[PDB]
This record gives structure tokens, sequence and C-alpha cells, in this order.
């Protein structure tokens, strides 16, 4: 082993699960659960059969307000939808002991197809899943209903939609959690594409599970971006453990201690816990009092501050029962902590900068959208390396239906598809179990 | 009561008298 | 080429619905005419009452 | 009260009720009446006080012949009352003076 | 079969016995009416049954006997005990003791519906159709069933004239009907209705009663209904209890209990005749139009001509949605009219209203006090603070307590009740003690013109006549003008003298309250 | 436990900032504006009528079982389901008692469930309407945090935080929400916070004397208390900057030895 850090794992109810777990047991490079979730995200595709039927019946090929007269096909995709699924599975099948899961959703109007891993082992990127599924769907639709040779282009436009001209899937009825690699903010930014609403809907509005999902995705992405390499790996591992997986029960403890409290009380409890745990010590006492504080453990202090940030977001948004407070809570939690202790905030000001981004993105006419559509693959929210997004999941879980961008409006299909997987519905519990399965190898 | 009427006449800050800038001309 | 380049079409039905329900502001043809006057003044270079 | 010019000042009775006797105010000198000497414990008897700008009736002076732990000599709470002085020697004339009558004061430091 | 028991329960609030020795039993399907005085404890008992926070029993307990799905998560009625469920496991019978015995509470609490008193449980900005649609999709039915169900429900609650109308812009009884329609569309195991009719006119009250009879009893669901309006209790249930000050005075059949109730009421006072002096208000062509690009024109007021005369109690009777609240708000210079003239006579000049400013509408608005239909207090404050500091009384803080006590007594509270209520929060009062507190808040500033929008609605005949005599005494001894919007006829006969009938934004005719009554019937 | 300091410094400005940040420090009240008057100036609802709702009460709506979400006690406005409203203030750079970032920090340290936003010439806090009115009357308007001359409750057009004061010592207002009554020496709000006129002007007290403003202000000025006179704040700011730089360079205990 190279890290002597030990953590105790707690579940979402605040009960102890295991003690003295090595810090690398939850690492994305070691945890089997994180590997499985990454693979499933890469190979899972959602198909909207009802959307295909509606687009073909009305000739609605082409995007926003586009419609081609005369290119209308009257097929019953939702009526068949077992035949189509069987044909798609047969086409995508590679071997006999092969995954190739195609499953019917909502009684025929949607398909949840899992492309086999054999087609992804010889692919340099994840885009093979959507392209293979689109090709198999086109072949299945052309063969099941005897489409004429001169309407295959119409079928393609209904399935994929403007792809050769527009290098994306805009007006199509096939979707995946990851966007096109050519449409990333930076290199390695593929995994920071799942919005907050998708994480909340997948976990069925469970605060701790949504936080765990967002944190796991963000920190795995930081490992992918080369950020968590060498001296930064420890800080990102500690951030994941303490902000997402509720290590040492810090988030639950702070929330319990500040049930009737404010952001300032959360800051006070965080500083008290850091002092009691030996994380921070007194640097010097100035002439006007104000004993300065310096971190005896820089990475552990950052992790404690991140856990306190999540707890403060939970406290404020549970007091208001609204998800519009996230930006201010993060910004002024960091501000109050910095000018209270003389210590740096979460992510050394990057969390505060991303909170300013959230503020101007969701609180004005030059604002756009709400906190539910936040993701790390945006120019506004990319600045914090997986420390500002997971609290937004808690904020949106605490919202009492006062948001236009509610999870029900924007992530119903995503929740219906990805809620079937146990590792996605309860990321916290299964990540904890996977970490427990590799405890002794360190 | 007599006391209530006494308070009414003694402590009535009539807006027109106090704020003639607004309620008058 | 200039006429095609400088054309953007924006639908105003979600904006009207958000104004009516969420924002609690009535939307009438007179209000639409007022908005059209405002946008016609402001689109080229204008700054309203400033 | 006019003690800035003469040696004897005049206080006019404005309102009276049992133990309380409130004096008239001057709505020309009651401008910078910031809370200055606010009571900390129960006000003792024979204490002259002026209500500061916190309350609606700023500048009214009053005195009561008894003691209470809640209200000042002018019917306002302690945060709205600043103690200016006390009556030292002569008493039992505040209970036998009608409304509108003038009582005369002499500073004894 | 047997649905829920209620053992010897005594709810206390710091040695203040709100309820004591309340015991009753209900089975799968039956209506029971809870009859009592104002402040007897009906709302406390209903929230007790619903399981709201802070209503936990201190002495007794209540038991819920229902079916249950030990994996698929659904409770249901105890009739479905022994029925192969849609999921796997079937319906185990569970005797769920409330406030104990968890792991069933969340699912059971989903299957109980409550009609809150004077509080509307609707989304406000989501129209009328979408509210019912959300209620259906919350639990049960499906996107055909839901659709037809919603249409037939809006038929029952008779809101087809407001389908896409934003439910926030609705009006009182309309919101109550929306709430009722939402509350049906959840297939409950029990329906707790706290004044389900509310302050609704007799026609719409009958309509709601028919909706209730068709909906709940046909599906064999138990109802606990409180009205303290005897007729509604008698016409809806078969068994009823009568509790006074938290003590069960009579338990038996509904007919005998209600008969016992009307013996302990006192007759109305019929105050002496008082002449009026001069015309005070004048409204010529007042009209209020709510124009929208998505729902058409809603002509709330359609050219109403009114004239009031100093010391007079003016009445505004009509059907729900006629435009009474809009007219009252126009009188109080709160809502400007789209068209017409409105003049107020201060002493001898007529200030042209509908023009903002202290030189104008603000002149008369100082002497205008209105008690809104959907009133509110400051729940963060005490009753004394609400009377004195929240509105700004013209007196020192020491003499404000006695003025507040005097106003509370004049409202119809006894000296002991007024003294005990001063250091209390509005959340600790009852709907009908809060209404009188709001009336006292309006009265304590002593305005010239007073508008009372439905002073009654949650008050006993005794409390209602107390309010009536308070208004009459104030008018006689303080020459206060009154404009009353109400639905209780006898109140209008005995209090008002020149009531008017409002029908779809029209004044029809004006005359004596008896003349208006015989015009109505 | 941990006894919290709140701000470095020994000058009067630092002490005032500490007082604003301290939740246990009782702000001195300097006026009495009735709750209905505050509601009228706020301009969102008519006083005496019930609060509009955005969703049913939390008891009526059904939520999934969430142990962590249920640990936090909600606000009363949330419990009933009230619309979220705002109150906005503009603070003059000439010795206003409260300043934008100071206001935001004090709000997030003292109030529950608030959304605070800071601009150079603006500061807004959003909360549920009932609780918002409660703490607007109790803390924001009646205490030393508000001066009717140098500060003003105003939405819509905000401008004058950096301009000089007028002949009465009042901050510049392009809409003239509040005017100075020379007969009584009091400031009266003739319009609500967005700009529509009020039927009856509301007395918000008289301007705080400039001598008291020098003592209760939270801004650093060359004419008043300068930051050069408070080297402790500058040292803490520089320490925060250096800690941020070292953490962004290489976040290890060895690189923080040069702190
Ligand atoms: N939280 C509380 N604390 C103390 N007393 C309370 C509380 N809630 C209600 N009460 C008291 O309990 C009594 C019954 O109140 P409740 O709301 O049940 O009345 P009710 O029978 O429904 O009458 P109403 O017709 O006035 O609505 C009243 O005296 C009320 O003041
Ligand atoms: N802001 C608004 N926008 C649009 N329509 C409205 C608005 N307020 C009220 N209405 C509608 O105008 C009509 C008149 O409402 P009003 O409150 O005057 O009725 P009412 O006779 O007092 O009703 P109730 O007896 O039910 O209290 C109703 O149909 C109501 O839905
Ligand atoms: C990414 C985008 O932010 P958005 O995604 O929130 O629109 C980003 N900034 C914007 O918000 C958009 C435009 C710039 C507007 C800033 C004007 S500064 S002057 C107004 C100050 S105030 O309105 O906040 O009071 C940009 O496009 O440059
Ligand atoms: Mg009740
Ligand atoms: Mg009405
Ligand atoms: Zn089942």
């Amino acid at each position: 082993v190279k890290y002597e850090d030990k953590i105790s794992l707690y579940d979402a109810k605040g009960n102890l699960v295991a003690e003295n777990v090595p810090l690398e047991a939850i690492s994305p490079l070691y945890n089997p659960t994180i590997k499985s979730m990454v693979k499933n995200i890469k190979r899972t595709v959602a198909v909207n059969l009802a959307g295909i039927e509606g687009t073909l019946a009305a000739g609605k090929i082409g995007g926003k307000g586009c419609q081609v007269p005369g290119r209308t096909l009257d097929i019953s995709a939702v009526s068949n939808a077992q035949a189509i699924a069987d044909e798609v599975e047969k086409i995508l099948k590679v071997s006999e002991d092969d995954d190739t899961a195609v499953k019917i959703i909502n009684g025929g109007k949607q398909l949840a197809v899992q492309v086999p891993t054999a087609r992804l082992e010889v692919a340099a990127e994840y885009s093979v899943s959507m392209l293979s599924t689109a090709m198999a769907l086109k072949e299945a639709l052309i063969k099941t209903f005897n489409i004429d040779m001169f309407d295959g282009s119409t079928v393609h436009a209904a399935i994929v939609g403007n792809y050769p001209q527009v290098m994306d899937y805009a007006g199509g009825n096939i979707a995946s959690l990851l966007g096109a690699p050519s449409m990333m903010e930076g290199l390695g930014y593929a995994l920071r594409n799942i919005p907050v609403n998708h994480a909340v809907a997948t976990t069925k509005k469970n605060m701790m599970n949504a936080i765990a999902f967002s944190s796991v995705m963000e920190q795995t992405a930081t490992f992918e971006m080369g950020d968590a390499v060498g001296s930064f790996e420890r800080q990102h591992l500690l951030g994941l453990a303490y902000q997402g997986l509720n290590a040492d029960n810090l988030v639950i403890d702070f929330i319990k201690a500040n049930a009737k409290g404010t952001v300032g009380s959360v800051v006070e409890t965080v500083i008290d816990r850091a002092i009691a745990d030996g994380v921070i010590v007194v640097d010097k006492t100035m002439s006007s009092g104000f004993n300065m504080y310096k971190p005896a453990d820089v990475n552990k202090w950052n992790a404690y501050a991140a856990a306190g940030l999540v707890a403060a977001v939970a406290v404020s948004c549970g007091a208001a029962r609204a998800a519009q407070n996230v930006a201010s809570v993060i910004l002024y939690f960091n501000d109050i902590l910095e000018y209270e202790t003389g210590l740096p905030g979460v992510d050394y000001g990057r969390s505060m900068g991303t909170a300013v981004g959230f503020s101007f993105f969701s609180h004005s006419i030059y604002g756009g959208g709400g906190p539910g559509i936040f993701n790390g693959n945006h120019v506004v929210t990319r600045h914090s390396k997986g420390f500002a997004i997971p609290p937004v999941c808690a904020a949106m879980c605490a919202d009492a239906g006062t948001q236009m961008f509610s999870p029900e409006h924007t992530s119903g299909l995503v929740g219906s598809v990805y809620s079937a997987f146990d590792e996605f519905r309860e990321p916290m519990k299964y990540v904890i179990e996977g970490a427990l399965s590799i405890k002794d190898q360190f | 009561r007599l006391f209530l009427k006494a308070l009414k006449e003694k402590f009535e800050e009539d807006p027109k008298e106090k704020y003639t800038k607004f309620y008058t001309f | 080429w200039d006429d095609i380049r400088r054309t953007v079409i924006v639908g105003m039905d979600t904006a009207h619905s958000v104004l009516e329900k969420r924002l609690g502001v009535e939307v009438t043809p007179e209000t639409i005419n007022e908005y059209m006057h405002t946008i016609n003044h402001s689109l080229p270079g204008g700054a309203v009452v400033q | 009260t006019g003690l800035t010019t003469k040696r004897i000042g005049t206080l006019k009775i404005y309102f009276k009720h049992d133990d309380i006797s409130m004096f008239e105010r001057d709505w020309d000198y009651s401008k910078g009446l910031l809370p200055e000497n606010t009571p900390e414990k129960s006000i003792d008897s024979g204490i002259i006080a002026v209500t500061n700008m916190v309350k609606k009736y700023k500048g009214y002076i009053g005195v009561r012949t008894s003691s209470n732990d809640k209200y000042g000599p002018t019917g306002e709470t302690f945060e709205g009352t600043n103690i200016v002085g006390k009556v030292v020697k002569n008493s039992e004339i505040l209970k036998s003076v009608k409304q509108g009558e003038n009582i005369y004061i002499l500073e004894v430091n | 079969m047997l649905l829920l028991e209620v053992k010897n329960v005594s709810k206390s609030y710091g040695d203040t016995e709100v309820l004591k020795n309340v015991s009753f039993e209900l089975n799968e399907g039956d209506v029971m009416g809870v009859l009592g005085r104002s402040g007897a404890g009906k709302s406390v008992l209903l929230h007790m049954l619903r399981g709201m926070e802070g209503y936990e029993p201190t002495s007794g307990q209540i038991i819920y006997h229902v079916a249950y799905c030990p994996h698929c998560e659904n409770v249901e009625a105890p009739s479905q005990v022994g029925k192969k469920c849609e999921c796997e496991t079937e319906y185990v019978a569970k005797s769920v003791d409330f406030w104990n015995n968890n792991e069933i509470t969340y699912a059971l609490k989903k299957k109980i519906a409550i009609m809150l008193q004077r509080t509307f449980a609707l989304y406000g900005e989501k129209t009328v159709a979408e509210n019912i649609m959300e209620a259906l999709t919350a639990a049960g039915y499906e996107g055909k069933d839901a659709t037809e169900w919603a249409l037939n429900l809006i038929k029952m609650v008779k809101l087809e004239h407001r389908v896409a109308h934003i439910s926030r812009d609705l009006s009182g009884g309309e919101k109550q009907r929306v709430v009722l329609a939402r509350q049906i569309a959840k297939n409950p195991v029990i329906f707790l209705a706290d004044e389900p009719t509310g302050t609704l006119d007799p026609k719409t009250a009958k309509f709601v009663h028919n909706a209730l009879t068709e909906a709940v009893i046909k599906h064999n669901i138990a109802m606990v209904i409180t009205s303290h309006w005897p007729e509604v209790i008698e016409e809806l249930c078969q068994k009823a209890i009568w509790l006074d000050k938290g003590e069960m005075r009579l338990v038996g059949e509904s007919k005998h209990v209600v008969e016992e109730f009307m013996k302990t009421v006192t007759s109305m006072k019929e105050f002496e005749k008082v002449e009026v002096k001069d015309e005070l208000l004048k409204l010529e062509n007042v009209e209020k139009r709510y124009v929208s690009v998505d729902r058409g024109i809603v002509k709330a007021v359609d050219g109403i001509d009114v004239s009031i005369n100093e010391k007079e109690i003016f009445g505004l009777v009509g059907v729900s949605g006629a435009g009474k609240t809009t007219l009252s708000k126009i009188i109080a210079a709160v809502i400007p009219p789209s068209k017409g003239n409105y003049e107020f006579r201060l002493a001898d000049e007529w200030v042209d209203m509908t023009k903002v400013g202290p030189l104008y509408r603000g002149r008369a608005k100082r002497y205008i006090g209105m008690l809104f239909q959907e009133y509110s207090l400051y729940p963060h404050r005490t009753i004394l603070y609400n009377l004195t500091e929240s509105i700004g009384l013209e007196m020192p803080g020491e003499f404000a307590k006695m003025k507040a006590e005097h106003t509370l007594v004049s409202v119809g509270f006894t000296e002991e009740e007024a003294e005990n209520m001063l250091e209390k929060h509005p959340s600790e009062l009852s709907v009908g003690e809060k209404h009188r507190v709001a009336l006292a808040q309006v009265l304590i500033r002593e305005p010239h013109l007073i508008l009372l929008d439905e002073p009654t609605g949650t008050m006993d005949p005794i409390t209602r006549n107390q309010v009536a005599e308070s208004i009459q005494k104030s008018r006689s001894e303080l020459d206060q003008t009154y404009v009353i919007v109400s639905h209780d006829m006898d109140f209008v006969l005995n209090v008002c003298d020149r009531a008017a009938l409002v029908r779809g934004g029209k004044i029809i005719k004006t005359g004596k309250p008896d003349e208006i009554v015989k015009i109505l019937s | 436990a941990y006894t919290p300091q709140f701000y470095p410094g020994a000058t009067k400005v630092a002490e005032n900032r500490r007082n604003h940040l301290n939740p246990n420090y009782e702000l001195e009240k300097l006026r009495e504006i009735p709750d209905e008057d505050v509601v009228k100036i706020m301009g969102h609802r008519q006083p005496g009528e019930d609060y509009k709702t955005v969703h049913p009460p939390l008891e009526e709506m059904d939520f999934v079982e969430d142990y962590a979400r249920d640990l936090v006690e909600p606000l009363n406005g949330a419990k009933e389901g009230h619309r979220v409203r705002y109150i906005q203030f503009a603070d003059s750079m000439y010795f206003a008692p409260a300043q934008p970032y100071d206001r935001s920090r004090s709000y997030m340290s003292r109030l529950r469930g608030v959304d605070a936003g800071t601009l150079s010439g603006r500061q807004v806090v959003e909360c549920r309407e009932s609780d918002l009115e409660e703490f607007s009357k109790n803390i924001l308007m009646d205490t030393e945090l508000f001066d009717p001359a140098t500060s003003g409750m105003r939405g819509a057009t905000v401008h004058g935080h950096s301009l000089r004061l007028d002949e009465n010592g009042m901050m510049f207002d392009a809409l003239q929400r509040c005017v100075f009554d020379e007969k009584t020496g009091h400031v009266m709000y003739v319009k609500d916070q967005v700009g529509k006129p009020l039927d009856a002007p509301v007395d918000v007290g008289e301007p705080i004397p400039e001598a008291k403003l020098r003592e209760i202000t939270t801004i650093y000025r060359n004419d008043g208390v300068a930051m050069r006179a408070d080297p402790d704040v500058i040292e803490v700011v520089k320490r925060i900057h250096r800690a941020r730089t070292l953490g962004g360079y290489i976040p290890t205990n060895e690189t923080f030895k040069g702190l």
C-alpha cells in the first residue's frame, strides 16, 4: 500500500458498516462497482420506439419544427416491440455467452439495449454503442415491416436524425448518458456529462445515493482527465470518500448537529470537528486576537471542508425545501470559512468560483436553466474538479416541487432505464460493498 | 371607555398634520 | 448571404406560458404589441429608458 | 425645559394615569435622540426618562412614582427609553397635578 | 369490516385539555359526523387521525386495521385482506397502531385523505386540469383511466367553466372544490373532511355533498366529517358524536345527536332600527375584466351600480364565483377597476378614487378596513403583537395591552379567554378563534368604512350571533359603515338592511334582505 | 467545543463586521416600522390577505422515505408552501452601516434557508414570503443594519452606491422611492421597492447622524478607518491568497511549509 489513510464506512442511515477500510478500496482504479458502472454507462443505450413511430407517422424527420411532406411511413413499432427487440438482439449478438441485453420498457414504447462488451473491447471510444444500436434498429425496422428501398433514408432520419450533416443526434429517438466525444469541454471530460437531474432520477430522489452517484462520476472523471495523478490522487480520493460515500459519517453528523442551524453553524461545526480530529492547528495569534489556523493535513482538511459543504447545502435546502439556494450556500460557506479561520476553502477557491458560475447561470436573465441541469461538461461549471456538483444533487433532492427543471420533467426516461440496475439506483450501498470486497488486498 | 377615548385624542398622530408635504397641497 | 446569416426564429409560447403561470403576469395582445415595440427599438442598438 | 437660559425650568403635564405622569415634548430639539442611557435592570421610582427615536413617541418625557421591571416611565420598553435624570428631594406633587398644568424644576447636581 | 378503533385518548397542551375521553369505532364503510362547538376539538381530532406532527396522543392511542403488501408496498382497505395482489405476496392483515408500529406508517399515511380547514392543498400555478391529473398519477388509475376520471370529477365539482384557468387565480369555493376533486383521486381508505363545504353557498354546498355521496360511500370508504352545521351532518352520516370542550357529550345515531344539538342554541337578537345619514359611496360603471391570451375573457365585474349610506350594514349575497370578493376589493381601493367611476365622501367633497396617491384614494383608504375572505395573521408573532405592534397602534406600549383586551372582549371573547389568548400564537388557535382575532385586528384601528368578507363560515350560531351583535353595537355607538359579503341568510335578515344580489358580475336588484330572500326563493 | 471568532482586525470596521457576523450579538434597533408598513414597502402582497402558495403543504404532498432529508427541520413558510420572494438593498459607499458582502455573510450566518446574492451596487436575499417578512422587519429594517439616508430598500433601478450624497445626506435614487420631509426631519417612502407609488407614504425614521455612521459602518475608507490602519485584515487576506496558490500548485504538506 502507498496510502496509510483508513476510513470507516457508514450507510445512508448513519449506521456503521466497516472500520479501518483502506482509502484505496474506494478508488476508481480498484473498486469493482465503479468499474461496472462505467462499463454499463458506456454500453447502455435507450431507444424511444413511440418517438420513432410518431416521427415516421407524421413525417417529423429533421429536428425543431422540421417536417418533410411525402416522407411518411406508417408502421406499428410499439405494437411489435418484442419482434423488433428480438431482431435487434440477434443483430447485435456476438457470441452465445454474450450480454446483448435488450429489454422492453413501459410496455413496448421504449427499449433499453445493452451493447455487448465484445464490440467495445475493440473500440477506441464509447460511441460504438449508439452507432451499432442505430444500425441494428434500422435493419430490424426495414426487415420486420417491408420498407421499400427508397425509404431507408427516412428510417435513418427517424432513428438518428441529421447525423451526417449535424455531427450529433439532435432529432433522433436514440440516446445515451454520454455525449459525442467531439462535443466535450476538454480532453477526458466524457464522464462529467450526466446532469444533476439524471443522478437524482436514477436514485429515486434519495439524497445520499444521489450524492454518491454524482461524486463517483466526478472523481472518476478527474482520474480520467489526468488530474488525480501523483500528488493530487490523495486529495481526490479523500474528496470522494468524504463528500460522496459519507466516510466517518461526517455529512450525517453535521446535518444532525445543524438540524435547526444555518450555514454559519455548519461552518462552526466543521471547524470544531477539524480541530478535534487534529486536521487543523493554530498557526499564530495576531495582535487583535484571531488565532490563525494552518492545516496539519491539507488533503484531509479539503475533504472535511467538502463534507461540510455538502452538509451545509443539505441544511439550507432542507430548511427552505427549495433547490435554488445551492449557489449562495456554496459561495458563502467558502467565504465564511476562509475569513473565519484564515484557511483555504474547498478546492482552494475553485468551489467558490464554480458557485459564482452557478449563481450567474441560474439567477438572472443572463441566467439560463436551473440547478438540475448542472454538469461538469459545461463551460460554466467545469472549474471545480468534482467538489461543487455533488452538493447540487442534495439540493435538488431536498426540493419540494418548486423548480421548472424538476427531475420528473427532464429525466423520466433516464430514470426508467437506469433505475433497473442496482449499482445505479443505490450507488452508495453497492460502492460500499465493492470496497468491502477488496479490503484485504491492500 | 373614558381612558380609551383619552388615549385616542391624546396620541392620535394624524397623517395630514404630521406629513403636510404629502397629504396637503 | 447577409439576409440568411442574420436570421434567427424564436418561438414565443413557452415564454408566454411561463409569464402567465409561474411569473403571475397576464399576457394579452396589447402586451404582445408592447413587447414587439420594445424589441424593435432594442434589437438594433437600442437601450430602453437609459 | 428651558434650563439652558434660566435657573428654573418648566415641565408641562401631557398625559396622566395613576403612577405615570408624562410631560410635553418639543418637536424641534428631538432630532439626535439616539439610545444613550438605556436601563439594564428594573427602573426605580422617581426616574426622569425620555423616549429615544426607536419608539413612535420620541422626545416625550415622563416619570413614575413606582417601579416596574418591564416598562419605562413613559410606557415604552427599556430599549426605547434613555434615562436623563431623577427627582431627588421634592415629591408627592406629581400625584396632585392635573393635565396641562406646569411644574417647575431646579437642578441640584 | 372494522376499520379503525379509537381508545380513551386525551390530548393535552400543557395542562390545557383540548380533548379527553374520546372513544369511537368505525368500520369499512360508514359516514360519521363530528359535531361540536367552535373550539371543541374537531380539527385537533381530525389532525390526530391524519397523523400530523404535534398531534400525538398523551394518554390513549388509535388503531388502524387495514390490508398490506409486504414487498410491493400498498396498504388498501381491510376488505382486500385475502386477495392475490397484482405483485407477489398477497394482502396480509395489519393492525397498525398509530404513533407506534412504524414500517407501515408511510404507506398507510399515503392512503388517507384529509380536507384541511381554510387551507387549500393545490399547486396554484398548475391550473385545474393538471392538479387533478397530478393527483391521479400520484397513486392509482392510469393515463386513459386518469383522463376520463379527471373529466368526470370536474363534472362533479362543476368546474367546467374553469378548466385551463390557473388555480392560483381561482376564488375561494372554487379552490375548495379543486382541493376536494384532488382528494377524491387517491382511492383513500378513509376520508377526513374538515368543513368540506366550508363557506360555500347552499347550492354549491349541495353540489359538493352529492359529489361526496357519489364518490366515497359508493366505494365503501369511511368518512369522518365535521361541519358543526347540523343539516350537513344529518344529511350525510348515520352515526354521529357530539363533543363539547373536548368531552363527548352524546354518542348515538346521527338523528338523535343532531336533534340534541339544536336544543342547545340561542335565538338571534334582532337589534333596534337605526337610521342612516347621507350617501357615502357611489359606483357608476365599475367593471373588472381578467383578459388572457390563453383562456379568454373572465368578466368578474360587469358594470355594477352601488350606493351606500353612512350608518348602514350593506349585504352582498350571491352564488360562488359571482364576483363578490372582486367587488369588495374594489370598494376597499385594493383592486383598481378596469372601467367606471368610484367616489368617496370624506366630509363634503367626493375624492375621485381609482387614482393612486395621498392626494387621492390614500385619503379615504386611511378610514377603510377590510377583512379578507382568505385572511392571515403573522404566525411568528403573539396575539398581542398582532393586535398592537404588527399594524401600529397610536399609543404607548404599556396601554396597548388593555386596548387589545377590550377589543377582544368586544369581538365576543370573555375576559378570561381574552387574557389567556394574548400570549399565544395564531398556530395555537382554532379556525374561528383566528377569524375573530382577524376581525379584532380590523376593528382595533376603528375605520369609518369596514368591509367584512364572509365573517362567518366556521362559526357556531352562538358565535355567529356574537359577531352579529358586535357589528351592530359598533355601528350604533361608533357610526361605522359596514359592507358585508355573506352566504348565511338569517345573518343578512337580522344584520343587514339593504342587501343586494350578485349574479355573474351583475347587481340584479337591491332591496331589503327579506325582499332579496323572496326574490331568491 | 469551538468558540468562533468572526473576523480579523482591531479597528471599528472589523468590530462592526464581527458584530454583523455574530448571531448572538443583538443588533441595536433604531426605529419601529410596523409589519404592515414593511410589507407595503416590500410590495409583493397586500397586507391582511393570505400568502399565495406554490405547492400544497408538506404534509399533504407525498415524498419518498429519506432519513437524511428528514433530519432538517423546514421553515414555516416551507411547511405551508409559500412562494419565494426577495428583498433588495442598495448601500452607499459613504459610510453606510451595512455593505453588500457583509450583508450576504451576515444573512448566511444568521438566517435559515436564505438565498443571498452580492453585487457591487446591489444585495438581494430570497426566502419564503412569511419568514422573509419576519426577518425583514426584525433584523433588516428596525436595526442598525438600515439607514434610511445612506441605504435604501430598492429593486428595479439601483444606482448611486458610488455617487455622492445629495443635499440631505441621502443616497441618489433615480426613481425617488424615499424623500426627505424637512418639516419633521424624517425619511418617507413614497414608493415601494420596485417603483409603483404607495397610497400612503410610510415613515421609516430619520437619517442616522454622520458621527454614528462613522462608528457603525462596515466599509474601509481613507477619510474614515483605512485598511492601512488595520494590518491584521491585510495579513489574513494575503495568507488566504498564498494558501490558495500553494494548494493550486501542489497540495501537499511539504509545499504548505512555505506558508
Ligand atoms: N397547538 C395548540 N396548542 C394549544 N392549544 C391548541 C393548539 N391547537 C389547538 N388548540 C386549542 O384546541 C381547541 C380546539 O381547537 P380546534 O382547532 O380543534 O377547534 P374546532 O373544534 O375545530 O373548532 P373551529 O370550529 O373553531 O375550527 C381550541 O381551544 C384551540 O385554541
Ligand atoms: N386574478 C384573477 N385572474 C383571473 N380570474 C380571476 C382572478 N381572481 C378571480 N378570478 C375569477 O373571477 C371570478 C370572480 O371571483 P370572486 O373572488 O370575485 O368571486 P366570489 O363571488 O367572491 O366567489 P366565492 O363565493 O367562491 O368566494 C371567479 O370566476 C374567479 O375565478
Ligand atoms: C456562459 C454565459 O453565461 P450563461 O450561460 O449564464 O448565459 C456567459 N455570461 C452570461 O451570463 C452572458 C452574457 C454576459 C452578461 C454579463 C453582463 S455584466 S452587466 C449586468 C450585471 S447584472 O445583470 O448581473 O446586475 C457568456 O455568454 O459570456
Ligand atoms: Mg376547526
Ligand atoms: Mg370570494
Ligand atoms: Zn402487492
